[PDB]
RNA sequence: CUAUAACGGUCCUAAGGUAGCGAAAUUCCUUGUCGGGUAAGUUCCGACCCGCACGAAAGGCGUAACGAUCUGGGCACUGUC
RNA sequence: GCUGAGAAGCAAAAGGAGGAAUCCGCCCGAGGAGGGGCUCGCGUCUGAUUAGCUAGUUGGUGAGGUAAUAGCUUACCAAGGCGAUGAUCAGUAGCUGGUCCGAGAGGAUGAUCAGCCACACUGGGACUGAGACACGGCCCAGACUCCUACGGGAGGCAGCAGUGGGGAAUUUUCCGCAAUGGGCGAAAGCCUGACGGAGCAAUGCCGCGUGGAGGCAGAAGGCCCACGGGUCGUGAACUUCUUUUCCCGGAGAAGAAGCAAUGACGGUAUCCGGGGAAUAAGCAUCGGCUAACUCUGUGCCAGCAGCCGCGGUAAGACAGAGGAUGCAAGCGUUAUCCGGAAUGAUUGGGCGUAAAGCGUCUGUAGGUGGCUUUUUAAGUCCGCCGUCAAAUCCCAGGGCUCAACCCUGGACAGGCGGUGGAAACUACCAAGCUGGAGUACGGUAGGGGCAGAGGGAAUUUCCGGUGGAGCGGUGAAAUGCGUAGAGAUCGGAAAGAACACCAACGGCGAAAGCACUCUGCUGGGCCGACACUGACACUGAGAGACGAAAGCUAGGGGAGCGAAUGGGAUUAGAUACCCCAGUAGUCCUAGCCGUAAACGAUGGAUACUAGGCGCUGUGCGUAUCGACCCGUGCAGUGUUGUAGCUAACGCGUUAAGUAUCCC
RNA sequence: GAUGCCGAAGGCAGGGCUAGUGACUGGAGUGAAGUCGUAACAAGGUAGCCGUACUGGAAGGUGCGGCUGGAUCAC
């Protein structure tokens, strides 16, 4: 307002605050499960949901969504994880990239096969 | 009366909003030639000085309503530029024109107060005292 | 969900232990249980509360300084060994 | 030449080539250019939940030391130096040409490419030397690896490749000195993991291709279908033309610099011939933003999702199919940054009720500051010069077939420095001026404040006289008080606290607040006069003072009221509302606390913009010659309302209007 | 050769700053469904709100002061 004012700096931005902490700048990082389990979301969209948590690199422990349909992931698996939010679940703020490492490609999926690692068929 | 210039300016714009020709203004060199600018640019009827107790007034005409009170397509604008607590000054290739020319803008320069056409002629910058629509 | 009981019913009294503290100079069972300190701790320090039988001028709970006080540990030091 | 006032004193050499001429050297001066060392102005991240830091520290002398100035060193003298404009301390970071984004103003970042700094296993030393405190040198200590015949030694990839390890992730233990650049040499020449090239990788930018023209409107098939037909679809099949790319053969550079010679790339780039449509299309999306839709399968399941949100029997939102759309050798997802974001606002926002005006003043730094004349020229403006390296961006040409890329030439900005001019505005210097701000004078209203006197109702209790059953209280009751004489009533005392009517949509105060009456000490306010000073102003970071009620410390005081507490009820319960009692406190003195819906939910100053109806204080004219009365000038105070403002409500000369300044 | 001054690791000691962890304990947040009540929004069934003190299982209750962002009635 009062220039007097604005020159004892008085004008500061707000930094930039990421949306995946873990991650620690990088495209994806490579974790372990501790844990395989499921999750109910929260209410009106009742299901169950395939989350497995992950002991990373960065040594965080984070809880990741695994898309598609059905996997095969145990525990002492290592996976490798991306980022991105689901609005169903409270707290789950990372995926888990289909096809490579220890998770394998959805089986028999046709179309967006990008998204889900799974080969072209002949 | 921190500032004088802004107060003629302001006092012009409050009696034209209220759609009265008539003004009075306290006198000033400034005022004084700024006011006349104004009368050579054409945007005020007439102007006069008075004197009483040491005090001097110029009252100024203006221009008459616009074909009624009411439906006023027009209007008269004036706007402080550089004022008391930020001086804007300009060299020759920044001196600014006001709606493509069809308003002006007032300088204080070394050869004196004019328009921005009179300083662009004789090729001198110098402080922008307000523009006027 | 196992548990516990903020909540209610009843009995009896003059009234039914509040704040704070609590295995204590008070705790019987008891070396309570847990944590710490030790290679190993029936003592010691912190905490739990199931206070046999704390408790408000027979003061309650804190507290710097002080003590030929009681009690645990450590460095220095040594025929205490 | 060096030391020194001088007298004086002191200091150098190297030869090798050639048959000779002559060449490359050597020593001492004196210059030049380039490369280095210092010194200073300016610019050079976040933190006040980091406020004092510094004693060789800040200066002086004398002696030393350095290539040179210097607390660089040392002794003595002095007490400075830095700091709320952020020192010191902590945290992060190599900086800049530039790169990415942005309409611009400017935000984020510092890979490749170019300049500078700093480092070389972790720390410390010096030596040599024009040059180092020296990456592939020395010495020591330390940590770690290797060899040892165990007595001792060797070593430093953050050089090129390469291995382990860490990781989402980043390449061959390649060729060559031919080009350019370095080192040494009289030259021949030698060495150059600088460099020139190759290889690996869609990592990215750019170019080209995966066919061109024709193709009954007939057939097979997918899918949709109201079974009529629609649509994949001129699409394919099919017929001709072409050969960039592919394949098989040929020839084959410039790059090399003036004596020939000498090419790692490479028999590569390019050029000529021969086959032959032949060797070559995927990936997202199709609910809205967002371009592109239907059907089968599932049924709050399986799943989707960037946000809103889809999915419980016909899903344009899931999965499949067909169809379409978008891009195309790429297409998507995740991460990082700017944008959009006017969402930290200079350009470009706000603060009556949405987040937001300190409770209210006094005032220090700080910022802005009335008019007139002169001065100066710090800003400001104009001209000229120096520079702000090249590369990049911008413009104009040129070269690789084009483009990307490369090359030449040139420049706007904008910054800093020197100099010549201009003098309006800010700033300075000299004199002036009242309308701003004050002082004196004379008035006048006032619950302004502090202090000291006095006054009456009412209530409670106590002392009597009368009198003799209920009083009191609730929605209805009961506790309670009463034959020990209550309440009622009359007379007496005593005490404390509060001040009815006046009182009013009235007065004063900075706010809080201030009212029975009086007097004293004192603060402001306003008005009328020129009486005077002559800008003395406005705001205010820190700092200060005041600051309702509750609360607390110490001493008083204690009628009423009344948190707490107790009893009576009410109620499922009633730790509440109601009633009966009643302790702190409410009061006074001396302090502390420093908060309130401390509200106009509206910071302060100034200037300027219709009115109507009111009030308070004063002044003028009129009315009478004193009270009105009228018209008016100010100062404040209240209610409707025009312009304008506002999201609306509303505000509207006491702005939330139009402008300036400070917090 | 010896020795003086300065001297890096190394040693001891108290400091400042931060990293991790700790019996137990205080509150915060999200959990359709649990318990106790019904404080708030209508005059929310005792008007509401702010400061403050005392007390209550808990939302709260009352006292003292303040405001209307109070309804009803007054106009
Ligand atoms: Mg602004
Ligand atoms: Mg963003
Ligand atoms: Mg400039
Ligand atoms: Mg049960
Ligand atoms: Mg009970
Ligand atoms: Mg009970
Ligand atoms: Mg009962
Ligand atoms: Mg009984
Ligand atoms: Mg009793
Ligand atoms: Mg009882
Ligand atoms: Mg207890
Ligand atoms: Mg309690
Ligand atoms: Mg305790
Ligand atoms: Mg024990
Ligand atoms: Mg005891
Ligand atoms: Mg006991
Ligand atoms: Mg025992
Ligand atoms: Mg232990
Ligand atoms: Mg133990
Ligand atoms: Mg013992
Ligand atoms: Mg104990
Ligand atoms: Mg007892
Ligand atoms: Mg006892
Ligand atoms: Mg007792
Ligand atoms: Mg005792
Ligand atoms: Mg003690
Ligand atoms: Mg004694
Ligand atoms: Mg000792
Ligand atoms: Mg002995
Ligand atoms: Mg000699
Ligand atoms: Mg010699
Ligand atoms: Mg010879
Ligand atoms: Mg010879
Ligand atoms: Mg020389
Ligand atoms: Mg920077
Ligand atoms: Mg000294
Ligand atoms: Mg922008
Ligand atoms: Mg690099
Ligand atoms: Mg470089
Ligand atoms: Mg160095
Ligand atoms: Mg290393
Ligand atoms: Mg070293
Ligand atoms: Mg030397
Ligand atoms: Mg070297
Ligand atoms: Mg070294
Ligand atoms: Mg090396
Ligand atoms: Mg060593
Ligand atoms: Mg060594
Ligand atoms: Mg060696
Ligand atoms: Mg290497
Ligand atoms: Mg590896
Ligand atoms: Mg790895
Ligand atoms: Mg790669
Ligand atoms: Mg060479
Ligand atoms: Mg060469
Ligand atoms: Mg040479
Ligand atoms: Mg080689
Ligand atoms: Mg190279
Ligand atoms: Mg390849
Ligand atoms: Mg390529
Ligand atoms: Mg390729
Ligand atoms: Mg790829
Ligand atoms: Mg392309
Ligand atoms: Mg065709
Ligand atoms: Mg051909
Ligand atoms: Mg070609
Ligand atoms: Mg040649
Ligand atoms: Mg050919
Ligand atoms: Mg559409
Ligand atoms: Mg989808
Ligand atoms: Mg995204
Ligand atoms: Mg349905
Ligand atoms: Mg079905
Ligand atoms: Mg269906
Ligand atoms: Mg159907
Ligand atoms: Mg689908
Ligand atoms: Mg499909
Ligand atoms: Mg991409
Ligand atoms: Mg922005
Ligand atoms: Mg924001
Ligand atoms: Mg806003
Ligand atoms: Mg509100
Ligand atoms: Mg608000
Ligand atoms: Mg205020
Ligand atoms: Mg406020
Ligand atoms: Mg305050
Ligand atoms: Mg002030
Ligand atoms: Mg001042
Ligand atoms: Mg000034
Ligand atoms: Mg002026
Ligand atoms: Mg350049
Ligand atoms: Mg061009
Ligand atoms: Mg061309
Ligand atoms: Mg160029
Ligand atoms: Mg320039
Ligand atoms: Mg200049
Ligand atoms: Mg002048
Ligand atoms: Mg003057
Ligand atoms: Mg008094
Ligand atoms: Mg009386
Ligand atoms: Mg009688
Ligand atoms: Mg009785
Ligand atoms: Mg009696
Ligand atoms: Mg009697
Ligand atoms: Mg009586
Ligand atoms: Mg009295
Ligand atoms: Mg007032
Ligand atoms: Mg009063
Ligand atoms: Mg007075
Ligand atoms: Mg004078
Ligand atoms: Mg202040
Ligand atoms: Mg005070
Ligand atoms: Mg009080
Ligand atoms: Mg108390
Ligand atoms: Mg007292
Ligand atoms: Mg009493
Ligand atoms: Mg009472
Ligand atoms: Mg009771
Ligand atoms: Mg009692
Ligand atoms: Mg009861
Ligand atoms: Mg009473
Ligand atoms: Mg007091
Ligand atoms: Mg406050
Ligand atoms: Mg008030
Ligand atoms: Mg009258
Ligand atoms: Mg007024
Ligand atoms: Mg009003
Ligand atoms: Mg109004
Ligand atoms: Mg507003
Ligand atoms: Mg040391
Ligand atoms: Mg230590
Ligand atoms: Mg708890
Ligand atoms: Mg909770
Ligand atoms: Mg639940
Ligand atoms: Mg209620
Ligand atoms: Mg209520
Ligand atoms: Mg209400
Ligand atoms: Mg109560
Ligand atoms: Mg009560
Ligand atoms: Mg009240």
């Amino acid at each position: 307002p009062t220039i007097k004012q604005l020159i004892r700096n008085t004008r500061q931005p707000i930094r930039n605050v990421t949306k995946s902490p873990a991650l620690r700048g990088c495209p994806q990082r490579r974790g372990t499960c501790t844990r395989v389990y499921t999750i109910t979301p929260k209410k009106p969209n009742s299901a169950l949901r395939k989350v497995a948590r992950v002991r990373l690199t960065s040594g965080f422990e984070i809880t990741a969504y695994i898309p598609g349909i059905g996997h095969n992931l145990q525990e002492h698996s290592v996976v490798l994880v991306r980022g991105g939010r689901v609005k169903d679940l409270p707290g789950v703020r990372y995926h888990i990239v289909r096809g490579t490492l220890d998770a394998v490609g959805v089986k028999d999926r046709q179309q967006g096969r990008s998204k889900y690692g799974v080969k072209k068929p002949k | 009366g921190k500032d004088t210039i802004a107060d003629i300016i302001t006092c012009i714009r409050n009696a034209d909003m209220n759609r009265k020709g008539t003004v009075r203004i306290v006198s000033t060199n400034i005022t004084e030639n700024i006011v006349k600018i104004l009368l050579r640019e054409g945007f005020i009827e007439n102007a006069r000085k008075h004197q009483e107790r040491n005090k001097y007034f110029l009252v100024l005409t203006l221009r008459h309503r616009r074909n009624k009170k009411g439906p006023y397509l027009n209007t008269f604008h004036l706007k402080r530029v550089s004022r008391p607590g930020l001086r804007i000054y300009s060299n020759y290739q920044r001196i600014p024109r006001i709606l493509g020319g069809m308003g002006i803008a007032i300088l204080s320069t070394s050869r004196g107060i004019m328009t921005d056409r009179e300083a662009r002629l004789e090729g001198i910058g110098g402080e922008i005292l307000c523009y006027i629509w």
